[PDB]
């Protein structure tokens, strides 16, 4: 099935990457915001929750 | 895991974070239940018959 | 067979380049920090905890 | 199945699914014994033959495999093709299958690999006779349908392939490769591949393109030539003969480089010559950017006839459908020469014809104003140039303009670009001069400059064949020693020839585009001009303009913003060539700054333009190595660090657009989302980078012409709010112009919304006021493209004044280059031999279904709608006609092109 | 934060209906077709008019 | 000595595997652009000479090296001489042996009567390599 087997096998290979990028994105680190303010905020709510304003 | 869990599965949780534990053996199912409070049998041909 | 082929070759260095591109851009953005990104990921636990009551 | 020996002939066929008598056993037995019997195994090969026949309808393995087995031994085992060289020579034909049950029907990976070279070798040898083409003729046409032979006649020309592509790239070659140990391309195996050509050209597709793809050279196409232009109408139709040269062309801009890829269009101009219709040649040869080609065509139907009849009207037409105009001065001159009339010949190749037709479409669409009317600060700047935005394209609003309050009551740099402004009402077309021609006499300087830009938007609708041209007019204002003038001057005339070239325009913008010793940063337009009349066509990279960069930057280094202006514009002259682009890099290159660098960049997108996914990874080391210095770090100058990070990341962009319209139309899909992935990217990394980043976008979007125009730039406007340069929505608003109203009704919800909303500075507030008026045109008036039309993977000329401002931060002085964004695109309408102002019918399609297309040529089908449309953008760009059931025949195809129609009647 | 009350409202859907299994009355599809379906396809006609569609 | 710190070759490092993973996947592209690459070098020159482009590149045969002498117990060691210098390293934990020098005129005191413990030494000649350690119990008494 050569002319078209052997490209199929590559097209798969190329779906394989697709994956990689996407499992990388959202763990090593999702946006919420641009990507920045979403860091800091994290840091700005370490300072609300050492309050008792809750 | 979560690949062992679908939708209506009770669970056992431990108490301390509600870290989940363990399926439990017994499903509840609404349609079931349906029948059973109606309580209709289901009953043979042979038993219409005339 | 060669239809295949053109989107085989567009689509392969277009995409496998992005993935590059994400894999070095991770790190860069640790450096201003010590770890900004592979932390952010530990902060978003920390900070719900668990469990998360819903309301 | 069953063994029930020699009683019939159906019962011989069973016989030889396990163990044939009269195939292995006799012929091996007969071979090894005595060699007179070689003359009696000739006589038997006719027999091996019928025998095969009968089990080519069978499709297991078990039975051809095994059976068959010591015949493909004893070629090497005991022969070793050495008993005599014609008698091993023409009994080859029953033991290739016999090879081929290994290859193929079984898969075996230490069979496979040895007897692959065996397969190659003895294919070349047998198809000096030509008994070999004859075998793979009776599997491609087949005896039975069963699957084997789908597979078995793919494997036999997989050979071919095999051997010729690894002679490229080896340095070793020849037959002396291990690849399959075969020959180059002989001498006798030459005629060989050209037998296989004609019969897999007649009944598969799969093969044709890429025989030539694996050569590299535009012979294989010339030999291509000679089959395909006996055929076009005996074998199949004409219409499927153009579906197949395109798709050749179009699919294979990724594997070809420069010198190659306009040497392979050579051809396909070819194949379309010899076939009937010049106007998909006519196509094909703006494409190749080249001038000779389309003489040719001219020269073909105006030369050999004597008289009006056709041909004479529809060599006008071909050469008007340019909206450039690169083919109005090239159809122009024989027109004259001939003479069986000047009138008609002279307005219809020209763009004069085209304002007739635009008065009757405006008729359709009427005129609807909306602007507002705000008076004193930058608020009144604001309002005067928005009315020019709102009727853009031939339009009226006379009297309004007549009255000079709202001019005086404008100021500074701002009371230029508001004469400028009213030279957009008669854009294409000829009267207007009245307005202009007031404020060229009177008051101050400023509304003297104004005028002038006025004048160069105005005669672009009327320039061509020198007949009152805008050079007329415009040369003694170039002549005069002040700076805004000539400045204002030159740009009009580049305008107003567009992307004509002639002595005229050229000669004019020679003496000067080369001083620039005494500071001013108004000489951008300098060579900015003489850019804009290269592009569409041929080049000679010429070396005014080269020069007058070096010297500008030994003069001066104060002014940043100058020299970054001039850098794009030899970048814009560029465009259109990119194989001599590389000669000059190196010239450029040879003077070395760390400021020189900035520059080069941005030249690097043309000269690798074609060769762009070299010029892919380049423009991505170059951005990512600022974000590594600067981490090392953390865990006079000025003008040159400026400079440096803006022009990188045009160039990235620059790079993206040009190949993308010319290469796929697939990836233009991916590169709309990839871009605000790309912004954000930046925002992190380098401060400086993201003021240029956010600008860049509109560009990269209007330049490659996608599909969707709804989602992203709608999501990015909002974020866009908050971030600096309020520039950007002028460069969001360009993209969705298309067809107005449809895109562009979320466009001034999305806009109107931001400006309203917040007021935090007015500077602020006029770019946004600005973009709101631009982005719509009332119920599609006009759309816009970059692409020309007549080609959607071509490049405008037109529109690189649009381009050229996106680098820079928003100021009055750069309101005045704004008001130029002149290209307009033609509805089509059919023309009779009075010029008729209607259409009858035409069908729109979204997007062809077709995958045999490449290029466009629609299906039949379509969707129905009535007479006297605009032709829509993208989403609605395939127009396709309708008139043959009515008995009417269209002469001039449409794809979903700019080009008017022209019909016949029986 | 989907709900089953949102999916009572909704379909699942595939019918086996379809534009000529209406036997006849040709013309008044082609009043129905110009009121539902045809707006979806072309908001082109209905702005170039200047008529707001049909509800 | 061996050291295991390091901390700024971590930039470099960075765009250096950048490339390698990026020219890989370019790689498709890259053989036809490089077929028209070839006749010109051909013509010319390989970079800047003639040298060493008769080959598959620039080698042909076994390109690697590696030698072992270390994680074995015995394997390889061979005869290796050591004599006793000043301001110089000298270890009696890699060996068993240790010859004294004979820069000296005069010499240690006699060789091996072989075995193992504490074993008295008696030899015929005290003029072989030997040597002596000085001892804490003479200081003491």
């Amino acid at each position: 099935a050569a002319p078209y087997a052997a490209k199929l096998k590559q097209t798969e290979n190329d779906l394989k990457d697709i994956e990689a990028r996407i499992k990388e994105k959202a763990g090593v680190k999702e946006s919420d915001t641009g990507l920045a303010p979403s860091h800091l905020w994290d840091i700005m709510g370490d300072r609300q929750r050492l309050g008792e304003e809750h | 895991n979560v690949k062992d869990l679908k939708a209506s599965q009770r669970v056992c949780l431990r108490s301390d974070s509600y870290m989940l534990h363990k399926v439990l053996e017994n499903k509840a199912d609404p349609l079931v239940s349906l029948m059973m409070v109606e309580k209709v049998p289901d009953s043979t041909y042979d038993m219409v018959g005339g | 067979t060669r239809c295949k082929l053109k989107l085989l070759r567009m689509e392969r260095i277009k995409d496998h380049l992005l993935l590059e591109e994400e894999f070095v851009s991770n790190s860069e953005i640790l450096k201003p920090f010590e770890k900004k990104q592979e932390e952010e990921k530990k902060q978003l636990e920390e900070i719900r905890g668990n469990p998360l009551s819903i309301g | 199945m069953v063994d029930e020996s020699d009683k019939k002939q159906q019962t011989i066929d069973e016989q030889s699914q396990i163990s044939p008598e009269k195939q292995t056993p006799n012929k091996k037995d007969k071979k090894k014994e005595e060699e007179e019997q070689l003359s009696e195994e000739d006589a038997k090969l006719k027999t091996d033959l019928e025998l095969l026949v009968e089990r080519l309808k069978e499709d297991d393995s078990s039975l051809y495999e095994a059976s068959l087995n010591a015949l493909k031994e004893s070629i090497k085992n005991s022969t070793s093709s050495m008993t005599a060289v014609p008698k091993p020579l023409k009994f080859l034909r029953p033991t290739y299958p016999d090879l081929c049950s290994i290859y193929d029907k079984w898969t075996d990976p230490n069979l496979k690999s040895s007897l692959a070279d065996v397969l190659s070798i003895l294919a070349m040898t047998y198809s000096e006779n030509g008994k070999h083409d004859s075998l793979r003729y009776r599997l491609l046409s087949d005896v039975s349908d069963f699957e084997g032979w789908g597979h078995e006649y793919i494997r036999h020309l997989a050979l071919e392939i095999g051997e010729v592509y690894n002679d490229q790239v080896e340095k070793d070659a020849e037959d002396e490769t291990s690849s399959d140990g075969s020959k180059s391309d002989g001498s006798a195996a030459t005629s060989g591949f050209e037998f296989s050509k004609e019969d897999t050209l007649r009944l598969c597709l799969d093969i044709v393109p890429y025989f030539l793809k694996h050569n590299g050279e535009e012979d294989a196409v010339d030999l291509l030539l000679e089959i395909e232009s006996i055929d076009k109408l005996p074998q199949f139709v004409d219409e499927n003969t153009f579906q197949r040269v395109c798709q050749y062309m179009v699919a294979c801009v990724p594997l070809l480089p420069p010198p190659e890829d306009v040497a392979f269009l050579k051809t396909a101009y070819s194949i379309y010559l010899s076939q009937n219709e010049l106007t998909d040649a006519i196509a094909l040869a703006v494409r190749l950017g080249e001038e000779d080609m389309i003489r040719s065509v001219f020269d073909a139907t105006s030369d050999p006839v004597m008289h009006k009849q056709l041909a004479y009207i529809l060599a006008a037409q071909k050469t008007s459908f340019e909206y450039e105009g690169v083919q109005d001065i090239i159809g122009n001159g024989k027109l004259s020469e001939h003479f069986l009339y000047l009138a008609k010949e002279l307005n219809l190749t020209g763009p004069k014809v085209p304002e007739d037709i635009y008065k009757s479409h405006l008729d359709n669409s009427k005129s609807v104003f909306s602007s507002a009317g705000l008076d004193s600060a930058q608020q009144n700047l604001a309002s005067s140039f928005v009315n020019g935005f709102l009727n853009l394209g031939y339009c009226n609003d006379k009297l309004i303009v007549d009255n000079d309050n709202w001019v005086y009551k404008t100021k500074g740099d701002g009371m230029t670009s508001a004469v400028a402004s009213i030279g957009s009402i008669y854009q294409w077309n000829l009267d207007g001069l009245q307005q202009l021609d007031k404020y060229l006499y009177v008051d101050e300087p400023e509304v003297k400059a104004g005028a002038l830009l006025g004048i160069g938007i105005s005669a672009s609708g009327v320039h061509d064949g020198e007949v009152e041209p805008a050079l007329l007019l415009l040369q003694d204002y170039v002549t005069n020693p002040d700076t805004k003038i000539s400045s204002a001057a030159i740009l009009g005339l580049g305008i107003a020839f567009a992307g004509s070239k002639n002595d005229e325009v050229l000669g004019l913008l020679l003496p000067i585009a080369a001083s620039t010793d005494l500071p001013i940063e108004t000489a951008a337009m300098a060579s900015l001009a003489l850019a804009h009349v290269f592009v569409g066509t041929c080049n000679g990279d010429i070396t005014t303009s080269i020069m007058d960069n070096f010297l500008e930057r030994t003069a001066i280094e104060l002014k940043t913003d100058w020299v970054r202006f001039l850098a794009l514009a030899l970048g814009i002259l560029y465009m259109g060539q990119g194989e001599q682009v590389d000669d000059v890099l190196e010239t450029i290159s040879a003077i070395e700054h760390p400021m020189t660098s900035a520059i080069e960049v941005l030249v690097g997108s043309c000269a690798y333009t074609g060769t762009g996914d070299v010029l892919l990874i380049q423009d991505l080391l170059h951005r990512l190595t600022p974000k590594n210095v600067k981490g090392e770090e953390d865990a006079e100058i000025k003008s040159e660090e400026k400079k440096g990070k803006s022009s990188d990341k045009d160039a990235t962009t620059d790079g993206k657009n040009d190949d993308e319209e010319e290469e796929k139309e697939a990836g233009i899909v991916d590169e709309l989302a990839y871009a605000v992935l790309g912004i954000a990217l930046i925002a992190l990394g380098e401060d400086i980078g993201k003021e240029m980043s956010l600008r860049h976008f509109g560009h990269l979007m209007h330049y490659g012409n996608e599909h969707i125009r709804r989602m992203v730039p709608l999501a990015m406007g909002i974020v866009s709010v908050s971030d600096p340069q309020m520039k950007v929505f002028d460069t969001l608003t360009r993209f969705s112009h298309d067809a107005d109203l449809e895109v562009s009704m979320n466009s001034i919800f999305a806009m109107g919304l931001c400006g309203a909303g917040t007021n935090n500075a007015r500077l602020a507030q006029l770019l946004r006021q600005l973009a709101s008026y631009y982005s719509r045109e009332q119920d599609a008036l006009f759309i816009t493209r970059l692409a020309q039309g007549l080609l959607h993977l071509g490049k405008g000329t037109m529109t690189m004044d649009v381009f050229n401002d996106a680098h820079v931060l928003n100021k009055v002085t750069l309101a005045s280059i704004l008001t130029t964004a002149v290209g307009l695109v033609s509805p089509s309408f059919m023309l009779k031999h009075h010029q008729l102002f209607y259409m009858l019918n035409a069908g729109i399609r979204p997007k062809f279904i077709l995958a045999l297309n490449d290029e466009g040529e629609p299906i039949k089908v379509n969707v129905r709608v009535g007479q006297a449309v605009e032709t829509v953008g993208q989403a609605g760009r395939p127009k396709k006609i309708t008139g043959w059931i009515t008995q009417s025949t269209p002469v001039l195809l449409n794809h979903g092109e700019r080009a008017e129609l022209e019909t016949d009647e029986y | 934060d989907a709900d089953p009350m949102v999916s009572v409202m909704k379909m699942d859907k595939s019918p086996t209906e379809s534009y000529s299994d209406i036997g006849g009355l040709e013309s008044q599809i082609q009043e129905i077709k110009e009121s539902v379906e045809l707006p979806l396809t072309h908001p082109e006609l209905y702005e170039e008019m200047g008529i707001k569609p049909p509800k | 000595p061996r050291m295991y710190e390091e901390a700024s070759g971590k930039e470099v490092e960075k765009v250096a595997t950048a490339v390698l993973s990026t020219t890989a996947r370019a790689k498709a592209r890259a053989k036809k652009t490089k077929k028209e690459k070839g006749p010109n070098e051909e013509e010319k020159k390989k970079e800047h000479e003639e040298k060493e482009k008769e080959r598959e590149t620039n080698k042909k045969g076994i390109k690697e090296t590696k030698e072992n002498d270390e994680e074995f117990y015995k394997n390889k060691y061979s005869s290796k001489p050591y004599k006793v210098d000043n301001m110089t390293r000298i270890l009696p934990q890699q060996s068993r042996y240790i010859s004294f020098i004979k820069d000296d005129r005069f010499v240690p005191v006699r060789k091996f009567k072989g075995n193992n413990g504490v074993v008295v030494l008696r030899d015929r000649e005290p003029k072989e390599p030997v040597a002596l350690i000085e001892t804490v119990r003479q200081m003491k008494d």
